[PDB]
């Protein structure tokens, strides 16, 4: 049902501390979170009986170590799944509410359950069930962005945590759907500085001087100052879209959003043109084409790219 | 742990009460070839011959953090009092000239035998930052290391 690809190297570095995820038909969005009750009880139609899939892509951009990058591959698309069922039903009997509002808690107590997960703060189930553990997954300096687009026919939500990015091709001209968390950003030195802690430049700007990056999963010895709160947008699709980009930094630190979509376009038309849980020949040959433009550019970092095509 | 810092220097310390014996703490901070024992940001550490005054280790750190790599001398290992001292010779990050001295106490906690560590350090600071910021940098460093010693060697008593 969706159509992507995934281009994914340990790069010019010696470990692989980078992971991804994409799950195809992963959940059900309640359609209660993308339109009014009212509005579909004047069709006849009823809000929470209706079914539409959702599909769940995500890059996890370790640092420390990989395994919370690994551990966020394996546990949010379940996490969040979860959440959604669940959040399906409490619509029964409830009356109407703010989606996007409901749609920033449901993402929120996400990646804070999985937070609590990695750090011990909750007990988690492994071997589906029967066993259960309690000790932190890993020590507590590593860590790993999350940047995650859930994608059904008539909406993209997005949900970004750390300095990985999702870009949207939508017009032939690109559109951010994240912010990278960079700690010299306005707002999260306020935040950092009204908790307490420090923005130092230090080799970039860093938390503690530390950690080039205001948010992520992880990281509970940065605490409370790095966060693993995301910020969530909904965008509802359009008759103009290309294409979703989701990368680690090791594309974006030597590719900008213009030429990121510019080349994800092509290869993806480029394909067709020369042709007239498995990946779309076109999307990888995209998601390849910008893993390798990354690694001719001279990047020494982890490069996962991930493309979603948004047409066919 | 009197160190004089210079006008173009800075320095600060930590200390951490630990619930074990101070044999069974200052096995693991002597190991100089090996504080990937008990410091969390450590990946590999490279170190020939005996561990002596002179001793160079070239340390590896992880992922995650504003430098790669330190060249570090043993200045002082004393087993009789219990005192380590090392001394940052090389690396591609921006600690120069640092100094730490790490003493080891024996302690009475919760009515069994426990473990005070202190450590202090002195250090340039680097081009562009404050006294403060760079003592700010070091005791979240050295906090998280003495934090995973008190935990390795808590768990060494079971
Ligand atoms: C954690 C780390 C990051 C750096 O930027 C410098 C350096 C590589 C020296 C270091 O290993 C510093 C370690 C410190 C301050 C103390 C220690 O290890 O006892
Ligand atoms: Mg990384
Ligand atoms: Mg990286």
């Amino acid at each position: 049902a969706p159509v992507w690809g995934c281009a994914s190297t340990r790069g010019r570095s010696a470990e692989m501390e980078d992971a991804s995820a994409a799950v195809p038909r992963f959940a059900d969005v309640p359609v209660r979170l993308l339109a009014s009750r009212r509005d579909l009880d004047a069709l006849g139609l009823d809000a929470d009986a209706l079914r539409l899939p959702a599909h769940l892509f995500g890059v996890f951009d370790g640092h420390g170590g990989a395994e919370v990058a690994n551990y966020c591959r394996e546990r949010i698309h379940v996490v969040l799944s979860a959440a959604l069922a669940r959040l399906g039903k409490n619509l029964g009997e409830m009356g109407e509410v703010d989606m996007k509002e409901h749609w920033d808690d449901v993402f929120t107590k996400c990646f804070q359950r999985v937070d609590d997960e990695v750090s011990g703060r909750v007990t988690r189930v492994v071997n589906g069930g029967g066993e259960v553990r309690s000790e932190p997954v890993t020590a507590e300096n590593v860590g790993s962005t999350a940047v995650v687009a859930l994608v059904c026919s008539s909406h993209v939500v997005v949900a970004n945590c750390g300095d990985s990015r999702i870009v949207l091709c939508r017009g032939k001209e690109p559109v951010a759907l994240s912010i990278d968390h960079k700690p010299d950003r306005k707002d999260e030195r306020a935040r950092i500085e009204a908790q307490g802690g420090k923005v130092i430049q230090w080799n970039g700007y860093r938390v503690s001087g530390l950690l080039a990056m205001s948010r992520s999963i992880g990281d509970r010895y940065l605490k409370p100052f790095v966060i693993p709160k995301p910020e969530v947008m909904v965008v509802p699709r359009a008759k103009d879209d290309d294409c979703l980009i989701l990368a680690s930094d090791g594309l974006w630190d030597v590719v900008s959003n213009e030429e990121a979509c510019k080349v994800a376009r092509r290869q993806i038309l480029l394909w067709h043109k020369n042709n007239g849980g498995s990946t779309d020949p076109a999307a990888q040959a995209a998601a390849d084409y910008l893993m390798r433009l990354a690694l001719k550019k001279g990047s020494e970092d982890n490069i996962t790219v991930i493309v979603v095509d948004l047409k066919p | 742990h009197r160190h004089e810092p210079r006008d173009h220097q800075c320095s600060s310390a930590v200390a951490k009460h630990i619930k074990a014996p101070v044999h069974l703490v200052w096995s693991l901070v002597r190991r100089f070839d090996q504080p990937q024992l008990f410091k969390p940001f450590v990946s590999r550490c490279e170190m020939k011959g005996n561990i002596e005054i002179g001793s160079v280790r070239e340390v590896n750190v992880k992922s995650g953090l504003p430098a790669t790599r330190s060249t570090e001398r043993l200045e002082l290992l004393d087993d009789n009092e219990h005192i380590l001292s090392v001394r940052f010779v090389g690396g591609d990050h921006r600690l120069k000239n640092y100094s730490s001295i790490l003493t080891v106490h024996p302690e009475v906690i919760d009515g069994r035998p426990g473990t005070l560590v202190i450590e202090s350090f002195v250090v340039d600071v680097p081009e562009g930052n404050t006294k403060d910021e760079t003592c700010y940098f070091v005791e979240a460093l050295l906090k998280c290391n003495l934090k995973s010693l008190a935990e390795v060697s808590e768990r060494l008593v079971v």
